[PDB]
């Protein structure tokens, strides 16, 4: 409790708020611009989701679980919010295998659940995600993991309800088998010899990947912009106190020293 | 401890603790009316405690080999070492 701590102690936690404000307004600048291919995404998928609100290809009756975070956390309640819907999807199916993309919601479900996860997906959060990476990884599924075998298929993403609030969000994808049972299949015109169920599965599932990793995206800037919001908030009331503590160390110091130079100077002769 | 140690034998002395005869010593000085240093301390207390814990040694062969090994003790105060005892 010297002046030297106090001293050291407030100094470093003013470089931490600085830090702090620095990075909230680079967390802003990469959130406008994320927002951009998240809208660029979604109505790109709104263009196939449609016919999927006319062709219902709503299926019947093992499972795929597709989890979206970033390689880096500084998020807040995103890493633990998802892996506790991975948590409430996955105890209802215990034998559903995992295919993480992102390296914290691995360290999430892989305490919780080494079995399951069988592929992970690095190298993802530093950029808004293309078309060319999730095209490639839709590419690698249907080359590791075989997922058209796969009955069920669930893709959990983070869906930022606002700027200061989201939601981990799960979107079912169905399988070409399904899209040939459908039954408002036949009102579509479609070519028997051209493998169109095949391919727009596949097409399916790039866009649904691209869209859940540009809005996961989108999301975890939005809650970690939030979350040095309330650090930059947190660290000024704490400079605030520490900064009084500081006076009257400050004080208490000169007093004290000055006593001890009176006192001296009271037992002369 | 002396005694033993000159008598070629090995001895390890607990004080505990310095800072209780710090205190003590502080109160004697100051009612002998001597004017105190830092921390209304006495100016040779570090003298006292160096002339204290010097006593305590390992002796030459010629000396019989003897030794006074030494355990001071400081409780200190919230976790400080800044302070002058």
């Amino acid at each position: 409790a010297t002046l030297k701590e106090v001293e050291m102690r407030l100094k470093s936690i003013k470089n931490i708020e600085k830090i702090t404000k620095t990075m909230k307004i680079v967390a802003s600048t990469r959130l406008s611009k994320a927002e951009k291919a998240k809208i660029s995404a979604k109505k790109m998928d709104e263009a196939e989701q449609l016919f999927y609100k006319n062709a219902e290809t709503k299926n019947l009756d093992k499972e795929l679980i597709v989890a979206i975070t970033s390689d880096k956390g500084l998020c807040g309640s995103i890493h633990s919010q998802l892996a506790k819907a991975v948590r409430r999807h996955l105890n209802d199916q215990p034998n559903a295998d995992i295919v993480t993309i992102g390296d914290k919601i691995k360290m999430q479900l892989l305490r919780t659940h080494p079995n399951n996860i069988k592929l992970s997906i690095n190298g993802i959060g530093k950029d808004a995600p293309t078309f060319q990476e999730s095209a490639l990884i839709a590419d690698k599924l249907l080359s590791v993991m075989k997922a058209g075998t796969y009955p069920k298929i669930s893709i959990f993403y983070n869906d930022p309800v606002s700027s200061l609030s989201f939601e981990p969000s799960e979107k079912p994808i169905f399988n070409a088998k399904t899209i040939e049972q459908s039954p408002s299949f036949g009102k579509f015109e479609i070519d028997t010899d051209a493998n169109v169920p095949r391919d727009l599965f596949e097409y399916t599932l790039a866009n649904q990947m691209l869209t859940a990793m540009a809005q996961g995206y989108a999301a975890e800037i939005s809650a970690r912009r939030n979350a040095m919001d309330n650090a930059s908030k947190n660290a000024g009331d704490m400079i605030n106190r520490y900064s009084i503590l500081y006076n009257r160390t400050r004080q208490a110091v000169i007093t004290n020293e000055l006593v001890d130079i009176i006192t001296g100077a009271s037992s002369l002769g | 401890g002396e005694w033993f140690r000159d008598n070629g034998k090995h001895a390890l002395i607990v004080y505990d603790d310095l800072s209780k005869q710090a205190v003590a010593y502080r109160q004697l000085s100051l009612l002998l009316r001597r004017p105190p240093g830092r921390e209304a301390y006495p100016g040779d207390v570090f003298y006292l405690h160096s002339r204290l814990l010097e006593r305590a040694a390992k002796l030459s062969e010629k000396e019989g080999s003897g030794s006074l090994t030494a355990l001071p003790v400081i409780e200190t105060q919230g976790g400080d070492v800044s302070a002058y005892i």
